[PDB]
RNA sequence: AGGAGUGGAGCCUGCGGCUUAAUUUGACUCAACACGGGAAACCUCACCCGGCCCGGACACGGACAGGAUUGACAGAUUGAU
RNA sequence: AGCGUGUGCCUACCCUACGCCGGCAGGCGCGGGUAACCCGUUGAACCCCAUUCGUGAUGGGGAUCGGGGAUUGCAAUUAUUC
C-alpha cells in the first residue's frame, strides 16, 4: 500500500521503490527517486506533508515516522523512471517511435 | 359438527394460555421462535402487528388488514381474522382458520404460479 | 425514519460484509492469513508482499 | 449539504492544525476516528472538503479505499481570513 | 419520468407571520404576560416553548407531550 | 414396558396430543387424513401433494422424470 | 539470568549472516551460549486461479512464502544482551528478545 | 495389449427449452456447459412489484435574519414507530 | 499416518482437552494455545480377527414421504444444517 501511494503521487520525479527498515522505536522509509530537489519541496514541505499523512493513515505514533529521500545513480537502468518518462513523453505529445527510439538509445547508452 | 382441537385442548383454552407454556404446546421450531428473545429488534412490526389484530370492528366480518411479513407464526389470538399477505406482485386474501395454529403466511399463499407447459 | 431505516439492516456476517481493501469488490474474497483482497488484485500484488511461485 | 455549523469549524481548525487531511471512502461509518471526541461522521468531511476542492483550495488522491489532500497557499489564505486569525499562527508543513 | 399515475409532492411548510411576537403579551401597564406554555426539562432550561394544539402540548425537541 | 417416548413413530400427535405407536393400516389412515388436512387448510405442502409434484424442496429440473409421459 | 533471543526472518543467506554474527560475538565475550537451535519452517500457501474471468483451460497458480526461525540462549545480564543485539543488524531480520 | 470406466438406474449440480411480475446475465468443438473461484433463505443482486433521502460539487440570477431552511408527538394511509 | 489450520483492522465470527446432564443431535461451569509449547503420541478410514445373514429385489440399495427434538441467525415456509 505503501509503494502504491507514493508511485501514484510521485509520478512527476521518476520514483523507483519505497525501501522500509527497521529499528528499536523507530522506522524510516528510504525514497529513491531522480528528482531529489523536486521531492522535498521549498524548506521540506512536501516531505513533510507525505510524513504527515503516513502517520495519520497507517496509525503510528507520532514523531515516530520520518522519511528520506535520496537520489539513485544510472537512471537508464531503471525500469520504472524510463517507463515514467516514456509516459511524459507521450503525454506532453511527441511521435511515439521518436520517444521510444530515444528512452532506447539513453538505456543503451547508460551502459545496458 | 365436530369439535375443534390442537393436541387436545381446546380453543378457549388456547387463547387462555401464555406464552411459557405455549412453547410446549408448539413445535420445536415454533418454540424456539418464541424462545429466542424479546421481540423488538425486528418484530415491533409483529407487536404492533398483533396490535392491528386486536383493533375489531363492530359484529360484522373484520376488515382485511394486509401485510408485508410471510414469517408469522399462527397464534391463537388471530383465529377467524382476513388477512391478505404480500406474494411479490399482489395481496392473497385468507380466513385464518382454527386448524392453521402453528404454520406461516407464506405457505398459504403461492408464490410463483402453478406452471402450464405448452410445446418446446 | 430515514436516520434509522437508512441502514437498519444487519451486516454482522454474509459476504456483503467483507470487501476488498484495494477495489472494494465483494467477490472471491481471499481470507486466508487476513489477506482480505480480491484474486486479481492478490496476483496483481503478490511479488512485493512476498509470496513467489516455486512449486 | 446540510451540515451543523460546529462541524464545519472544528473540521476547520482540524484542517489548520495539521496541514494535511485523510478519511476512508465509506459513507455507512458513525464517527471520525481522529473526532472521537464529538459526533461527526465521514459523510460530512468527504462533502465538505469535496466542496472545498472544487472551490480550488486542496489537492486530491485515492490510493487503496483511504482520501489525501494536500493544502495550497491559497488554501492556507481561506482558511487564516475564515477562521478569523492574526498573522502569527502557520500549520507546521510550513515551518521547521 | 411522467407516468400515467399521479405524481406526488413534498410537503410545502407553511409560512406564519411574526409568530414570536404572539407568544408574549404586552399589555399597558408594567407587566410581561406568557400565553402559551413553557419547557420544564433539564436540556432546555426556559428557552424552547410547546405546541398550542386541541388536546396536547408538545414540546420542540424533548417531546414532553401532555395530553389533556 | 419400559420403551422411551422418543422411540416412537408419531409422537406429538396434532389431534389427540399423546404419544402412540401406530401400525399398518391406521398408518395409512392418519398418513390419509393428514394429507387431507393439509389439503383443507390449503397450505404450499398440501397444494403440492394435491399436485403430485416434490414436497420436500429440490430441484425438479432434471430429476423426476418418470412421474409422468 | 535466563535470556531467549528470537529471529524470525524470510530470506535464509541474511539470517544464517546475523545467526553467525551473533554467534561469533558470543564467542569472542568468553560466555557460556547455546546452539543455534533450528525450529521447522513454515510454508504460506495460496492457490488460485490464474485468469480473472471464467474462461480458458482451468490453470492454476501454487505461491509460497518460506518463513525461518531460530533461537538462541545466552547467560549474561541484560545491558550486555542489548548491546550485543544492536550492532549490524540485516533490514529483513527481525530480532525479538524476551527474559523467562 | 490391458485397467478403471462413462453413456442405462436413483440423486446433486450446470446449460438449453418451456412457464413466469421476474424466473438477471457472460461463455457454445477441442479452446462453453461443479466455468466466472457463482456451495445465491436476508446482503450478495446486476431481475420484478412498491416507498423513503440526496450523498445534484461549483459559477450566475432570484430568495432572505421582520426569517433562506432542518426536525416531529396526538389520529387515518400504505409497509415500515 | 502425512500435508495443513487455529483467537481476525474499521470486523462482531478461532481450534479444543477435561468434569456433569441427555440414547443421539446438543447444553452448562472450568483450563490451554497467538503456536515443534495446546488440541495432539493428530488412537483416521480402507485392512485384520470373530458372530449373525444365505442367492430371495434379501439384513443389497436408501430414492420418495410423515411425525418429533436441537444449533446457527434479525428472519428457514419453497422443508438451512443435524
Amino acid at each position: 500500500e505503501l509503494n502504491e501511494f507514493l508511485t501514484r503521487e510521485l509520478a512527476e520525479d521518476g520514483y523507483s521503490g519505497v525501501e522500509v527498515r527497521v529499528t528499536p522505536t523507530r522506522t524510516e522509509i528510504i525514497i529513491l527517486a531522480t528528482r531529489t530537489q523536486n521531492v522535498l519541496g521549498e524548506k521540506g514541505r512536501r516531505i513533510r506533508e507525505l510524513t504527515a499523512v503516513v502517520q495519520k493513515r497507517f496509525g503510528f505514533p507520532e514523531g515516530s515516522v520520518e522519511l528520506y529521500a535520496e537520489k539513485v545513480a544510472t537512471r537508464g537502468l531503471c525500469a520504472i523512471a524510463q517507463a515514467e518518462s516514456l509516459r511524459y513523453k507521450l503525454l506532453g505529445g511527441l511521435a511515439v517511435r521518436r520517444a521510444c527510439y530515444g528512452v532506447l538509445r539513453f538505456i543503451m547508452e547508460s551502459g545496458a | 359438527f365436530r369439535k375443534f382441537t390442537y393436541r387436545g385442548v381446546d380453543l378457549d383454552q388456547l387463547l387462555d394460555m401464555s406464552y411459557e407454556q405455549l412453547m410446549q404446546l408448539y413445535s420445536a421450531r415454533q418454540r424456539r421462535r418464541l424462545s429466542r428473545g424479546l421481540r423488538r429488534k425486528q418484530h415491533s412490526l409483529l407487536k404492533r402487528l398483533r396490535k392491528a389484530k386486536k383493533e375489531a370492528p363492530p359484529m360484522e366480518k373484520p376488515e382485511v388488514v394486509k401485510t408485508h411479513l410471510r414469517d408469522m407464526i399462527i397464534l391463537p389470538e388471530m383465529v377467524g381474522s382476513m388477512v391478505g399477505v404480500y406474494n411479490g406482485k399482489t395481496f392473497n386474501q385468507v380466513e385464518i382458520k382454527p386448524e392453521m395454529i402453528g404454520h406461516y403466511l407464506g405457505e398459504f399463499s403461492i408464490t410463483y404460479k402453478p406452471v402450464k407447459h405448452g410445446r418446446p | 425514519g430515514h436516520q434509522q431505516l437508512y441502514w437498519s439492516h444487519p451486516r454482522k456476517f454474509g459476504q456483503g460484509s467483507r470487501s476488498c481493501r484495494v477495489c472494494s469488490n465483494r467477490h472471491g474474497l481471499i481470507r486466508k492469513y487476513g489477506l482480505n483482497m480480491c484474486r486479481q488484485c492478490f496476483r496483481q500484488y503478490a511479488k512485493d508482499i512476498g509470496f513467489i511461485k516455486l512449486d | 449539504m446540510l451540515m451543523p455549523k460546529k462541524n464545519r469549524i472544528a473540521i476547520y481548525e482540524l484542517l489548520f492544525k495539521e496541514g494535511v487531511m485523510v478519511a476512508k471512502k465509506d459513507v455507512h461509518m458513525p464517527k471520525h476516528p481522529e473526532l472521537a471526541d464529538k459526533n461527526v461522521p465521514n459523510l460530512h468531511v468527504m462533502k465538505a472538503m469535496q466542496s472545498l476542492k472544487s472551490r480550488g483550495y486542496v489537492k486530491e488522491q485515492f490510493a487503496w479505499r483511504h482520501f489525501y489532500w494536500y493544502l495550497t497557499n491559497e488554501g492556507i489564505q481561506y482558511l487564516r481570513d475564515y477562521l478569523h486569525l492574526p498573522p502569527e499562527i502557520v500549520p507546521a508543513t510550513l515551518r521547521r | 419520468k411522467s407516468y400515467t399515475t399521479p405524481k406526488k409532492n413534498k410537503h410545502k411548510r407553511k409560512k406564519v407571520k411574526l409568530a414570536v411576537l404572539k407568544y408574549y403579551k404586552v399589555d399597558e401597564n408594567g407587566k410581561i404576560s406568557r400565553l402559551r406554555r413553557e419547557c420544564p426539562s433539564d436540556e432546555c432550561g426556559a428557552g424552547v416553548f410547546m405546541a398550542s394544539h386541541f388536546d396536547r402540548h408538545y414540546c420542540g425537541k424533548c417531546c414532553l407531550t401532555y395530553c389533556f | 414396558y419400559k420403551i422411551p417416548d422418543w422411540f416412537l413413530n408419531r409422537q406429538k400427535d396434532v389431534k389427540d396430543g399423546k404419544y402412540s405407536q401406530v401400525l399398518a393400516n391406521g398408518l395409512d389412515n392418519k398418513l390419509r387424513e393428514d394429507l387431507e388436512r393439509l389439503k383443507k387448510i390449503r397450505a404450499h405442502r398440501g397444494l403440492r401433494h394435491f399436485w403430485g409434484l416434490r414436497v420436500r424442496g429440490q430441484h425438479t429440473k432434471t430429476t423426476g422424470r418418470r412421474g409422468r409421459t | 539470568h535466563r535470556i531467549r533471543i528470537t529471529l524470525t526472518s524470510r530470506n535464509v543467506k541474511s539470517l544464517e549472516k546475523v545467526c553467525a554474527d551473533l554467534i561469533r560475538g558470543a564467542k569472542e565475550k568468553n560466555l557460556k551460549v547455546k546452539g543455534p537451535v533450528r525450529m521447522p519452517t513454515k510454508t504460506l500457501r495460496i492457490t488460485t486461479r490464474k485468469t480473472p474471468c471464467g474462461e480458458g483451460s482451468k490453470t492454476w497458480d501454487r505461491f509460497q512464502m518460506r518463513i525461518h526461525k531460530r533461537l538462541i540462549d545466552l547467560h549474561s545480564p541484560s545491558e550486555i544482551v542489548k548491546q550485543i543485539t544492536s550492532i549490524s543488524i540485516e533490514p529483513g531480520v527481525e530480532v525479538e528478545v524476551t527474559i523467562a
